[PDB]
């Protein structure tokens, strides 16, 4: 699946 | 948080955390999902097939 990891904990 | 962000997932909030897609490009259940709403490990990796909860229990 597509993920990803976002700056905003 | 600026009013203009989107908001996504099952809560209505706006992207934090680890994220993961709906593989339905027609998701009407909130399209990315934080990892914590939908039961994933944070900071792992998901290779596979994913559907959101609304998209898994949609009739195939
Ligand atoms: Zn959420
Ligand atoms: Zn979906």
């Amino acid at each position: 699946a597509r993920t990803k990891q976002t700056a905003r904990k | 948080i600026d009013p203009n962000e989107p908001t996504y997932c099952v809560c209505h909030q706006v992207s934090f955390g680890d994220m993961i897609a709906c593989d339905n490009e027609n998701c009407q259940g909130g399209e990315w999902f934080h990892y914590t709403c939908v039961g994933l490990t944070p900071e792992t990796r998901f290779k596979g097939k994913w559907y959101c909860p609304t998209c898994r229990l949609l009739p195939q």
